[PDB]
């Protein structure tokens, strides 16, 4: 939701399905996929920085 | 691309004559490079299945004569770059 | 019924051959009697012969008797 | 054994090779 | 024009690059967040002429990484004359070679394996040489441990200087590229500095060291009456009683009476049957004719002086009419393009070592090397496998030349690229005569294998069945019989004795035999040159196809490690220009695989073995190969099965190392297999299912492990065939032919 | 400085340590020989 | 069946054939040759060897087999090795676990693995010499597992 | 063949004679005005375009497809646009609502002929 | 034909089309994501699938898929 | 045991059944 939150992924394709992750951009502009976070740990494409939905976004405390 | 198939028989006397009166004797011929062929081709060359492996003056004279053969005629075609 | 006679001593035997490749000297190497045959390492003629068949009769008798059960599937 | 029974043996394989064509020609 | 133009203090020379691994390519230096940073770590660190297209720091990179490969050279061979001096028997084989069986290397005593010492005699044991140095020094004239000591001193002086070479030419003077495009002073100092001078300047030495040193062991003197090489340059008079020609001093080199000096020189040819090994008068002339034909061979390049040639005006000057242009680009080329050099320069020194196996079996130049057969084998061996990497390597960097420094502007209507307008029409007539060969070749033996299994051995090719007598090697062959009077007139005996006269008894061992070629050895002839069409194949299928096929139209584009395109035009998985020269390594360990079980084979039986007395004749394997060679069950039963018996049985003695080199090297072959069946669209999860493993008890790697790439993953797996499948064959001759040689 | 930074990597210490227990086995095998107990 | 090694008598037999085998080796020497006194040693290597397998159970073939069952008759064999064993690779997999969970919180975690903290790595490479003990109050922690980790799709 | 498979004859034009690449093979002269070239199929084509666009303007530019009947068609350019750059005439297909995450299981398609992400 | 099918992951980068060498996807103007741009697959009759797209496809798990259809004498891309 | 029979069925069937089998499913693929 806000940037810079840690937050964990509910989608079970995603590469980094149940790790927590940065957020670095929230886009308030009706875009689907508004929230590009990237991670730690890197994909097999080398691209850690990826974007997702709000349903697929739990933030921690 | 064969722009000057002219003559051929010119190496001909072209690779003999420079082969013959040449002797250098104590090789396989006693005589010239090319006596020592010609002279060894007419005892064969009544339909004689003869000539084996080891007969030296016409199956060493068969290669060791073409190949200068070959070469002085292909040559002869280099004789047709000058045109 | 020859290998039910000596089940020790005699091989059993497969089926025959007929190659023309055989030239001469391959066909001493598989002469086991007027036959030529291959000899049968599958234990065929132990599971037959513990059956109870004593015969080729019986073995006749059972393949049209399975070339029958065939045509019936 | 004998010679009759073996043309008896594929007279009766050369019909079930026409049930085998037969069935062969519907699925 | 010519001159030396050298950048000095070029890069520092601090620590501090070590401790930035990738700092070379600015691809790679973004750290590991994959394990393929590592292996990309490595495959990438010689790529110099991909760093940076920068053709100046790319050639000083080179040029001074030549002085460390140098270095290891001056290493390893320093490593050789010290194990000669400290650890061999050297001295002790001195006194009768053709007893005491040639040994370096000590092992320490361990559990076990001090059973590996083997006692070949000279009062101390330790694992046999088959690489004959000690031949090469006999012939040498090395007499005792200590100019073994020396020279490995010398070769640890100049691994300094490599080392100090090399650090000096990258890092505080190193060359501009106007240096390095001077090519004509290079050939002008590689044909007569570099080669020239080193033939000559060891005809010096075989001629005032060896022919005194190999005269006074020809006569049989013990290495403690024999003088120091030394002794015989300071006065002649130790000279003069050997050979009388040096009593008059160079007079008549200079007058040109050269007839005077047919003592020290001569023409000769055969071998020396005291020794078994070339007469060294003839080898030194032989040197000196090396000399004076090089130093001849290095004056046709201009450089300063306008006296010569370049190679521009001479390519120029080719223009034939069937290719247009003429080789008007090649000195372009060649001059630009590292890759290009090194496919020709890797060709040419490939296919010169199997040249040399070839004349060191058939004409064995070192005394007492045909009579240690194991050294007389694998030094065949060896110089063909190496004679066969350095021909792929050309299918490497020739394809890799079309890759990445091909241009089609410097490249346009000349002779090069006038081939890859009709490459369907050479690959074409390539896949022809790899399938006539290939049935002419290999059919003949499933010809032969099926006749004599169907027991018709009247309808093989055997010699009493349809006989296939090789017509031309047997009439050739039978002109080098003629040779030494007929036609080389100052000759005395042949070329070699694998061609005329009667074979030569070294102590009670035969050092050559007349090899007589009939009608099997004709089918192994088709089979080399069957399975040298393949490996050309592939390797001009790998260059030709290298850059833009008729599948793929952009593979310049792709690269050359790339592993593919995709499953697109219904798959093209192992299309690159790679990918020809991984499957020309296969290749290549087929033909080099049947090249030498060629030559082991047909030389135990045909050449080796041992005489007994009446000139009696005795093979190892006792003329079994024309009888056997026609088919595959005499093949693999008379070979392969027969010749493992002294590998198989070997446990408890001395030999068992190749009894462990024989399995593990079966093992790392089939370990291959894992490599290069699978794939890592496998590897990769199932390695992602164990880092759920990890993940659970918090050891995750922070390097994320990936599987190999597709590219390594088949390049490892040549990179274990090789080894397992050459080292088999390497611990089975070494294992065979110690046991009776 | 640099040079142990060099001397920490990931070859040159497992070198540095299989180098070491590889010492450990070699010389804890000619000393102790033939170990099938304990 | 296990005989007592010690009177196992193909097994003396081969006690016979390898001191005589390789004692056929030493009839090449002199009595102060370097060769000879190698095997000297080993002779003694071989005696040593033979009569410190006095407590094994060498079979039918002369050749020690071993048990697996802890009988505390035969524990030197296995189980005091498998102890000691576990007690190495417990130490090892303990250091690396410990040493990735510090460096998987550093500034450069892709660093920390090629050029290892050689301080830290050297911490642990030690510190893990408790780690029955020290596994077993983190894993009282919960801090041993882990939990809700990646997955595939299922 | 010219008698029964497409050949692909791709036109354009220069400013000066430069020397291309063929997709073939080897160089090719590069007629400085204006010139054909027929192909075999489209890869290599759109391989030489990406061979001469990478180099140097090489622009108005299309491959007619010859196909044996004997009309052409008109590739790569499409729309006097280049494909990555956006013309807003492009009508969108092959969308579907979501990602992967919502394609049905193929025992749902099973017996039935659909694919498993159409929904 | 190989069905190209292009989700809605799609964020318009592009290197899809720049990556394809078969013009079988272009870009279309769709005001869904944050550069108005998604990729479309008309000719898929020129498809040959060779995934090169897949390959240059940085979404989170591939936006554009390709998945193998029929084989027809361009998708099969030989060249005679 | 009729003996000559292997010397016509193995021919027939052996040769010259994948001739014209050959050619029963080769035009097969074009009906
Ligand atoms: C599982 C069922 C089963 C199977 C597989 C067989 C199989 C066989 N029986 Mg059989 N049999 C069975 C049940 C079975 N039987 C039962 C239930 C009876 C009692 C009525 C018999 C009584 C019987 C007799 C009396 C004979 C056979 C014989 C045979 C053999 C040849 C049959 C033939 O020519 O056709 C064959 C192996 C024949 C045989 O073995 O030849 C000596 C034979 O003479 N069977
Ligand atoms: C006649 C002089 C001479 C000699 C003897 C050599 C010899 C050699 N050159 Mg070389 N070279 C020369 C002139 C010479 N070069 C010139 C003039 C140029 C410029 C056009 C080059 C450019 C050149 C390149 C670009 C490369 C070589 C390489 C090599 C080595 C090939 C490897 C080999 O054969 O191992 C056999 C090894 C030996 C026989 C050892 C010989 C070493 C002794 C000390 C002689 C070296 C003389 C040295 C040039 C003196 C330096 C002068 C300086 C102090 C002022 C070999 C050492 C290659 C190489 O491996 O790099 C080293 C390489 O890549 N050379
Ligand atoms: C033992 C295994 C084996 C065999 C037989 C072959 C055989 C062949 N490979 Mg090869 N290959 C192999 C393993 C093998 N490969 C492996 C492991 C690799 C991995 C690197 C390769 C990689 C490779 C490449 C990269 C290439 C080949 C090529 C070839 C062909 C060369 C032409 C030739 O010899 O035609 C003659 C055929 C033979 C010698 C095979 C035996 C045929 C007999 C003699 C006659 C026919 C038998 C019989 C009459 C059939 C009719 C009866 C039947 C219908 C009932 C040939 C078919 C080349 C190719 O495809 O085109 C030339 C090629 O480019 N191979
Ligand atoms: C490819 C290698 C090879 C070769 C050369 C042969 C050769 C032969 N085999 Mg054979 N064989 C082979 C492989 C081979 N085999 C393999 C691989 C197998 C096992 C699968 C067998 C199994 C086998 C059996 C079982 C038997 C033979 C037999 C024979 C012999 C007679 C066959 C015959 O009639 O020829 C047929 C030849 C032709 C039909 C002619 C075609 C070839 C012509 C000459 C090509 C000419 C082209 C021309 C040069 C083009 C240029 C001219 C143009 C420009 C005008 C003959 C020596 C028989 C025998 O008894 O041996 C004595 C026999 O019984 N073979
Ligand atoms: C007269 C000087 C001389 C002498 C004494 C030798 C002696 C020897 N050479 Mg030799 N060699 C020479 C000149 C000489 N060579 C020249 C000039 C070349 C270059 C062409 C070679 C190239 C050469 C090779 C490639 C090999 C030898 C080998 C050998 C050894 C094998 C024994 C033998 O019978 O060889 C007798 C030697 C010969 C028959 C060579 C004759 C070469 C003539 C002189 C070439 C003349 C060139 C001239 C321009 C004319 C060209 C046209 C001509 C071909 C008609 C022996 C020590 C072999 C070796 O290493 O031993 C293990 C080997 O593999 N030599
Ligand atoms: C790095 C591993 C390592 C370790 C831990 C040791 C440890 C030891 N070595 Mg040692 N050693 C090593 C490598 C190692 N060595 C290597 C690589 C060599 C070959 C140069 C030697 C050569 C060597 C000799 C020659 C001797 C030792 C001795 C000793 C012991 C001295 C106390 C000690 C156990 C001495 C000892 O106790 O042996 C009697 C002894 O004399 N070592
Ligand atoms: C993975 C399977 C495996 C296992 C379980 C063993 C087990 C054993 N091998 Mg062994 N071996 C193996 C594979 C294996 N080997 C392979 C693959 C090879 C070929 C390279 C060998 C080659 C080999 C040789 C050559 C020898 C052994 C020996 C031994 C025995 C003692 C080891 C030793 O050095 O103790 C001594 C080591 C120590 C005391 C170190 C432990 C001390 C710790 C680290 C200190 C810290 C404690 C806290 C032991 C029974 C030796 C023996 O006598 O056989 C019975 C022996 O001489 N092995
Ligand atoms: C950090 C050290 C470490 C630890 C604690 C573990 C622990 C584990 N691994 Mg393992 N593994 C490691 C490193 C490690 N691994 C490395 C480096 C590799 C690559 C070779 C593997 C490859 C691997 C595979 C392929 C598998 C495991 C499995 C397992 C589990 C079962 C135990 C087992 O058989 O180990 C396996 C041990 C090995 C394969 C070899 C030992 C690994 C290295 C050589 C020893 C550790 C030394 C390490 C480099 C020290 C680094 C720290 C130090 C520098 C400070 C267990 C959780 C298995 C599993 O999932 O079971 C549940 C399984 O299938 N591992
Ligand atoms: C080698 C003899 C080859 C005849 C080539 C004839 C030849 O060299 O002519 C020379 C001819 C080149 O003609 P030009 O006058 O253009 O040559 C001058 C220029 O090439 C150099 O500037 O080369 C070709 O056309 C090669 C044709 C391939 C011919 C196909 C055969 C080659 C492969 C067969 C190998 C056979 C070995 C047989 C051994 C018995
Ligand atoms: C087995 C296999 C793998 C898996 C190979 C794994 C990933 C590599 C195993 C070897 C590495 C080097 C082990 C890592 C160990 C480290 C060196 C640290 C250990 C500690 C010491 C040894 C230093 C592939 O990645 C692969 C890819 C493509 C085709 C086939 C295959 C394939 O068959
Ligand atoms: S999908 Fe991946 S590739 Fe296709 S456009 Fe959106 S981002 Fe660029
Ligand atoms: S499928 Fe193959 S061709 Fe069609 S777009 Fe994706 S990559 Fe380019």
């Amino acid at each position: 939701i806000k940037k810079g939150s840690l937050v964990k992924i509910l989608r079970p394709e995603s590469f980094w399905y149940n790790e927590v992750g940065t957020v670095v951009n929230v886009e308030t502009s009706k875009v689907l996929y508004p929230v590009l976070v990237r991670f730690d740990k890197v994909n097999y494409s080398g691209l850690n920085s990826t974007n997702f939905s709000l349903d697929e976004l739990v933030e921690i405390k | 691309y064969p722009l000057n198939p002219a003559v051929i028989f010119i190496a001909l006397i072209g690779w003999s004559a420079v082969a013959a009166i040449p002797s250098n004797i104590p090789v396989l011929g006693g005589t010239g490079l090319t006596q020592a062929f010609l002279a060894s081709i007419q005892r064969l060359l009544a339909q004689y299945p003869t000539g084996p492996k080891l007969d030296d003056p016409f199956w060493f004279y068969l290669i060791v004569y073409h190949v200068g053969l070959f070469a002085l005629l292909i040559f002869g075609q280099i004789g047709y770059a000058g045109y | 019924e020859q290998w039910v006679a000596n089940p020790l001593k005699t091989k059993p035997l497969a089926h025959a051959i007929w190659d023309p490749h055989f030239g001469q000297a391959a066909l001493k190497a598989f002469t086991r009697g007027d036959t030529v045959a291959n000899i049968s390492y599958s234990g065929v003629y132990h599971w037959w012969y513990t059956i109870g068949i004593r015969n080729n009769v019986e073995l006749y008798t059972g393949a049209l008797g399975l070339l029958v059960l065939s045509a019936v599937f | 054994i004998t010679d009759n029974q073996v043309f008896v043996a594929l007279i009766m394989a050369l019909v079930c090779g026409y049930l085998a064509v037969k069935l062969a020609k519907q699925l | 024009q010519v001159k030396v133009v050298v950048d000095r203090d070029v890069v520092p020379t601090s620590f501090e690059k070590w401790a930035k691994p990738g700092h070379f390519s600015r691809s790679l230096a973004k750290g590991p967040k994959t394990t393929t940073w590592i292996w990309n770590l490595h495959a990438d660190a010689h790529d110099f002429d991909s760093h940076t297209s920068s053709l100046e720091e790319v050639s000083r990179k080179i040029f001074s990484a030549h002085f460390g490969q140098l270095a290891i050279i001056f290493i390893w061979l320093s490593g050789m004359y010290f194990h000669g001096a400290r650890f061999s028997n050297y001295v002790a084989w001195l006194s009768n070679p053709t007893g005491i069986k040639p040994s370096a290397q000590v092992v320490w005593p361990i559990v076990g394996q001090q059973i590996l010492n083997a006692d070949v005699g000279g009062g101390m044991q330790g694992i046999q040489i088959t690489s004959g140095l000690f031949q090469l020094w006999r012939a040498s004239g090395i007499v005792n441990e200590l100019q073994l000591y020396v020279t490995a001193l010398g070769g640890l002086g100049m691994a300094g200087l490599m080392i100090f070479a090399g650090w000096f030419h990258y890092h505080k003077a190193a060359p501009k590229l106007e240096w390095f495009q001077n090519v004509e002073s290079m050939l002008n100092h590689h044909l007569a500095g570099l080669l020239g001078l080193g033939s000559l300047s060891w005809a010096g030495h075989q001629i005032h060291v060896s022919l005194p040193i190999n005269k006074l062991l020809d006569a049989g003197v013990a290495p403690s009456s024999i003088p120091l090489p030394h002794e015989f340059i300071l006065n002649r008079n130790l000279m003069a009683e050997l050979y009388p020609s040096f009593q008059q001093g160079l007079v008549p080199f200079f007058t040109l009476n050269w007839k005077q000096y047919s003592d020290i020189l001569t023409f000769k040819g055969g071998l020396s049957p005291v020794t078994g090994g070339l007469w060294l008068t003839d080898v030194a002339h032989h040197h000196l004719a090396i000399a004076v034909l090089f130093l001849v061979a290095g004056h046709m390049y201009r450089t300063n002086w306008g006296i010569g040639h370049s190679i521009k005006q001479i390519l120029e000057a080719h223009k034939g009419p069937l290719t247009g242009e003429g080789h008007k680009g090649l000195y372009e080329i060649l001059t630009t393009s590292w890759h290009a050099n090194l496919a020709i320069n890797l060709a040419m020194l490939g296919s010169l070592s199997i040249i040399v196996a070839h004349h060191m079996y058939a004409m064995p130049p070192y005394p007492y090397l045909a009579t240690d057969y194991p050294t007389q084998l694998s030094l065949f061996t060896h110089h063909m496998w190496i004679g066969g990497f350095c021909i792929v390597g050309a299918g490497a960097h020739a394809a890799i030349y079309m890759v990445r420094d091909y241009s089609p502007t410097v490249n346009f209507n000349n002779v090069l690229d006038r081939m890859i307008r009709h490459r369907d029409a050479i690959i074409s007539h390539l896949n022809w005569v790899c399938i006539f060969l290939g049935m002419h070749s290999f059919g003949l033996y499933i010809h032969n294998d099926t006749m004599r299994a169907l027991g018709r051995a009247q309808d093989m090719f055997s010699d009493t069945a349809i006989q296939l007598q090789p017509v031309f090697a047997q009439w050739i062959q039978q002109i080098h019989t003629l040779a030494p009077g007929n036609t080389a007139v100052n000759a005395l005996a042949t070329a070699s004795y694998a061609f005329g006269a009667d074979t030569v008894t070294v102590g009670s061992k035969i050092a050559m035999m007349p090899i007589k070629l009939g009608t099997a050895d004709f089918m192994v002839h088709h089979i080399h040159a069957f399975t040298i069409h393949v490996t050309t194949l592939i390797l001009l299928k790998g260059v030709l196809y290298a850059r833009n096929s008729r599948l793929i139209p952009d593979k310049a584009n792709l690269g050359f490690r790339f592993p593919c395109d995709g499953p697109g035009r219904g798959g093209t998985c192992q299309v690159s220009a790679w990918d020809h020269v991984f499957l020309g390594l296969f290749w290549m360990y087929n033909a080099l695989s049947i090249v030498i079980f060629h030559f082991s084979w047909k030389m135990q039986s045909d050449v080796w073995g041992t005489v007994t007395s009446n000139g009696a004749i005795s093979h190892i394997t006792g003329g079994n190969f024309a009888q056997s060679a026609i088919t595959i069950n005499g093949w693999l039963r008379d070979f392969l099965w027969a010749q493992a018996s002294q590998v198989i049985q070997s446990y408890g003695s001395s030999l068992s190392a190749y009894g462990l080199m024989f399995l593990g090297a079966h093992f790392v072959w089939a370990f291959s297999l894992m490599f290069l069946f699978s794939g890592r669209g496998y590897w990769q999860e199932l390695i992602e299912s164990i880092v759920w493993a990890h993940n659970k008890l918090k050891v995750a790697p922070a390097i994320a492990p990936r599987a190999l790439s597709i590219t390594q993953g088949r390049a490892v797996g040549v990179a274990h065939y090789l080894l397992g499948g050459i080292a088999t064959t390497w611990a089975f001759f070494l294992a065979r032919i110690i046991a009776v040689g | 400085m640099n040079l142990k930074k060099y001397l920490s990597t990931a070859p040159v210490v497992a070198t540095l340590w299989l180098f070491l227990t590889a010492g450990i086995l070699i010389e804890l095998n000619r000393f102790f020989p033939d170990s099938l107990f304990y | 069946v296990l005989t007592p090694c010690q009177q196992s008598e193909a097994f003396h037999k081969r006690e016979i054939n390898e001191v005589r085998t390789l004692e056929n080796r030493q009839a090449n020497y002199e009595a102060n040759s370097p060769s000879y006194l190698a095997l000297q040693s080993q002779i003694d290597q071989v005696h040593k060897r033979f009569d410190k397998y006095g407590t094994l159970l060498c079979g039918q073939d002369g050749l020690p087999h071993l048990i697996t069952d802890g009988d505390w008759r035969h524990a030197r064999e296995f189980t005091i090795p498998a102890l000691l064993f576990l007690y190495i690779t417990g130490w090892i997999g303990w250091v690396g676990r410990s040493y990735l969970k510090y460096t998987k919180e550093t500034k450069n975690p892709t660093e920390q693995e090629i050029i290892l903290d050689v301080p830290m790595a050297l911490k642990y490479m030690l510190s893990g010499f408790l780690w029955p003990l020290s596994a077993w109050q983190e894993y009282r922690s919960g801090q041993l597992l882990a939990k809700e980790d990646e997955i595939t799709v299922s | 063949c010219a008698e029964t498979e497409e050949k692909y004859a791709m036109t354009w034009s220069s400013d000066q004679q430069h020397i291309f690449e063929m997709p073939t093979g080897g160089a090719a002269v590069m007629n400085s005005g204006d010139n054909l070239l027929y192909l075999a199929r489209k890869e290599q084509a759109l391989a030489l375009a990406t061979q001469l666009r990478t180099q140097f303007k090489i622009q108005d530019y299309k491959i007619y497809r010859i196909f044996p009947s004997g009309e052409v068609q008109y590739l790569h350019p499409k729309d006097g646009v280049l494909p990555y750059q956006v013309n807003k005439g492009r009508e969108q297909v092959g969308r579907v609502k979501s990602t992967i995450g919502k394609n049905v299981n193929p025992a749902q398609v099973k017996f039935t002929s659909k694919a498993t992400y159409d929904r | 034909a190989h069905t190209v099918k292009i989700y809605d992951n799609c964020i318009g980068c592009t290197q899809c089309v720049r990556a394809c060498p078969l013009d079988v996807l272009e870009m279309v103007p769709w005001d869904g994501c944050k550069a108005g741009q998604m990729a479309s697959a008309p000719r898929t009759e020129d498809c040959v699938g060779c995934k090169r797209c897949e390959t240059a496809c940085p979404t989170d798990f591939l936006s554009i898929r390709v998945y193998l259809g029929g084989e027809t004498t361009r998708s099969m891309g030989l060249a005679y | 045991s009729a003996s000559y029979l292997p010397s016509i069925l193995v021919p027939t069937v052996g040769l010259i059944l994948p001739f014209a089998s050959m050619a029963i499913l080769f035009i097969a693929i074009e009906k």
